RNA sequence: AAAAUGACA
RNA sequence: GGCGUAAAGCGCACGCAGGCGGUUUGUUAAGUCAGAUGUGAAAUCCCCGGGCUCAACCUGGGAACUGCAUCUGAUACUGGCAAGCUUGAGUCUCGUAGAGGGGGGUAGAAUUCCAGGUGUAGCGGUGAAAUGCGUAGAGAUCUGGAGGAAUACCGGUGGCGAAGGCGGCCCCCUGGACGAAGACUGACGCUCAGGUGCGAAAGCGUGGGGAGCAAACAGGAUUAGAUACCCUGGUAGUCCACGCCGUAAACGAUGUCGACUUGGAGGUUGUGCCCUUGAGGCGUGGCUUCCGGAGCUAACGCGUUAAGUCGACCGCCUGGGG
């Protein structure tokens, strides 16, 4: 609700200009992100969410990049949502079946350190499982607790998770993106322009939906 | 290559008005000035050829504004033909 | 040099479109304004504008029903450099009726649907779809 | 530095 | 239907005939559209029909023969006539950047040659070597002089020209582009068959000049041969004046003229305002290199200078070889 005012962005002085009726102009020859139109579509789509939320439609939260990495950890995994906190495996989505076999590997893994093959058998055999247990646990993380297909993706960059989007785009899953200055708009339905890669910025977001979650399922 | 002042004389002595530069009368005659006062020239320079090429289009142009005043007043015509001396 | 000025009037819609715009802007003429009249009438476009005194500015609104365009294709029929008339019974059609096409008949412009429904017949101006 | 050529199926 | 690469854009321009042509008003009714009148032989074609037991085959009525001429009448478009209009095109004033062209001079570096002085035994060349040059003083080095051709550095996908192309410095004849603010002319415009002009290098003709390079030619070397590449020489030519020739991978393998359509990084060149406060910042005009969105298409790739969306004319294409 131009609240804080914190995440006036820019990200470069290069554009996609397919957001000209998003931007303004600075003294630095570089775009000034809207806020003003970005706060009637913004609490849109909560609005939306909060629709599909009380559904329990298995909301995704897809932050891959370093400084907002640790955040999405804390509003997916915080209340009972998913995460992709690192990269993204090429075709998680799409190719769902391959990834399902994986995740049901990576159960015998965590307990095949638990009760297993951990002690009694070769380290060269048993610990090597633990370096392939934190190969995963972190590429391959809160969606473990996933049923299938998700409904609803969220994701922070629309530029470095543009292949994310597709997966989505081929299948029939809105989604909502916080598009910057060098972003692109379309592909995505549900546009929320701002600033991304600020810690103070993310936490607008991240906070400010993860509370929307929490409303639909009560 | 018909200075200012070499200039400023003829616009009047054939415009209808002191800033009567434009009408078809003087364009004529700014044309002929340029024309037959590069005789000279190429007498001396008979093989500058990239120059001889903006003479031929002043002559070219000059064949323009001829056919349209033409069509549009004969007796007008005819009197800047003689006036001047040309069309033989 | 421009020649079909009607020819460039219709391409400032398609590429009008094609780029998404809001709306176009291009000189006036008395033909042109009787054009836009037509396709005012029959819902392509929103309510036009003719201000200008010395440079006549027409000034059209484009359509967009959804995120998509609404003129599909709209094509120069009768150019210059060869045109076509047509009598009452060899009147074009376009896409079955689902189109019109524009016909400058002896009582001012007109469509073919109209035209033909007065007995009248003319130059096929161009193709709207 | 010298270093050419190889029937058809 | 095509013409960047598959066959196909004239080498480039000027331009008569021809094609096309801004915006308003009036008028005409020639194109055009609407009716009628006359004609469009009969049959064959086609719809509903009839007769041979059906059909083939005969046959009745219509419809069609898209046409052409006249008479009426409509005036939106095209064409004619007349009067304007400013946006297109041109003219005037101030200034800018240039290897744009024609002619006449002059500088300095280097090569060669000529006349000399010191000076000794090799120089030059190659993958090696030989031919060749040198004890008649070569090569090296210093001084003086004569000639012709070309302009290191600056120099850069920099600039100018329609294309070919253009490069030291000066002069005087001369062409075209650009920009600001204004004034004028008021369709005077685009394109071009046949024509006309220009058009690299090589070649040709008549005269000059000839340092260096060097087709042809000679010797040495290589090779199985070497009518070649390599080495030592060297003729026409390369250079000037005046006439020809008219062709090139004359290429961006992309005809000219308009209008419209997201963006970046630069270059170059005018320029009009804030912050002349010192950089600058803001603007916008013309040319130009690179990357790329939509779109295009066989893909390569092109992409505001389109090969994208359209409009006007021009040239050319029709399997390979022959
Ligand atoms: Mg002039
Ligand atoms: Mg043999
Ligand atoms: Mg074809
Ligand atoms: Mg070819
Ligand atoms: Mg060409
Ligand atoms: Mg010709
Ligand atoms: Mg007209
Ligand atoms: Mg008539
Ligand atoms: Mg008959
Ligand atoms: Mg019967
Ligand atoms: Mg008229
Ligand atoms: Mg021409
Ligand atoms: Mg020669
Ligand atoms: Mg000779
Ligand atoms: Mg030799
Ligand atoms: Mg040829
Ligand atoms: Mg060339
Ligand atoms: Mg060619
Ligand atoms: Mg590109």
């Amino acid at each position: 609700m131009l609240k804080a005012g914190v995440h006036f962005g820019h990200q470069t002085r290069y554009w996609n200009p397919k957001m000209k009726p998003f931007i303004f102009g600075a003294r630095n020859k570089v775009h000034i992100i809207n806020l003003e139109k970005t706060v009637p579509m913004f609490n849109e789509a909560l609005a939306e969410l909060n629709k599909i939320a009380s559904r329990k439609g298995k909301i995704l939260f897809v932050g891959t990049k370093r400084a907002a990495s640790e955040a999405v950890k804390d509003a997916a995994l915080s209340c009972d949502q998913f995460f992709v906190n690192h990269r993204w495996l090429g075709g998680m989505l799409t190719n769902w079946k391959t990834v399902r076999q994986s995740i049901k590997r990576l159960k015998d893994l965590e307990t095949q350190s638990q009760d297993g093959t951990f002690d009694k058998l070769t380290k060269k055999e048993a610990l090597m499982r633990t370096r392939e247990l934190e190969k995963l646990e972190n590429s391959l993380g809160g969606i473990k607790d996933m049923g299938g297909l998700p409904d609803a993706l969220f994701v922070i960059d629309a530029d470095h998770e543009h292949i994310a989007i597709k997966e989505a785009n081929n299948l029939g899953i809105p989604v909502f993106a916080i598009v910057d200055t060098n972003s692109d708009p379309d592909g995505v339905d549900f546009v929320i322009p701002g600033n991304d890669d600020a810690i103070r910025a993310v936490t607008l977001y991240l906070g400010a939906v993860a509370a929307t979650v929490r409303e639909g399922r009560s | 290559s018909l200075s200012t002042e070499a200039t400023a004389k003829i616009v009047s002595e054939f415009g209808r008005d002191a800033n009567d530069t434009g009408s078809t009368e003087v364009q004529v005659a700014l044309l002929t000035a340029q024309i037959n006062h590069l005789q000279g020239h190429f007498a001396e320079h008979k093989k500058d050829h990239h120059s001889r090429r903006g003479l031929l289009r002043m002559v070219s142009q000059r064949r323009k504004l001829l056919d349209y005043l033409k069509r549009k007043d004969v007796a007008r015509y005819t009197q800047l033909i003689e006036r001047l001396g040309l069309r033989r | 040099s421009m020649q079909d000025p009607i020819a460039d009037m219709l391409t400032r819609i398609r590429n009008g479109q094609a780029a998404n715009k809001a709306a176009v802007t291009m000189p006036s003429s008395k033909l042109k304004v009787a054009i836009a009249n037509v396709l005012k009438e029959e819902g392509f476009i929103e309510d036009f504008k003719v201000e200008g005194d010395t440079k006549p500015e027409l000034e059209l609104t484009l359509k967009y029903f959804q995120g998509k365009a609404v003129v599909e294709s709209i094509q120069r029929v009768s150019r210059p450099g060869l045109r076509i008339y047509k009598r009452k019974d060899e009147l074009p059609k376009v896409m079955a009726g689902l189109g019109i096409a524009v016909v400058s008949t002896s009582k001012g412009v007109m469509t073919d649907r109209a035209a033909r429904q007065a007995g009248l017949g003319g130059e096929i101006i161009c193709y709207v779809a």
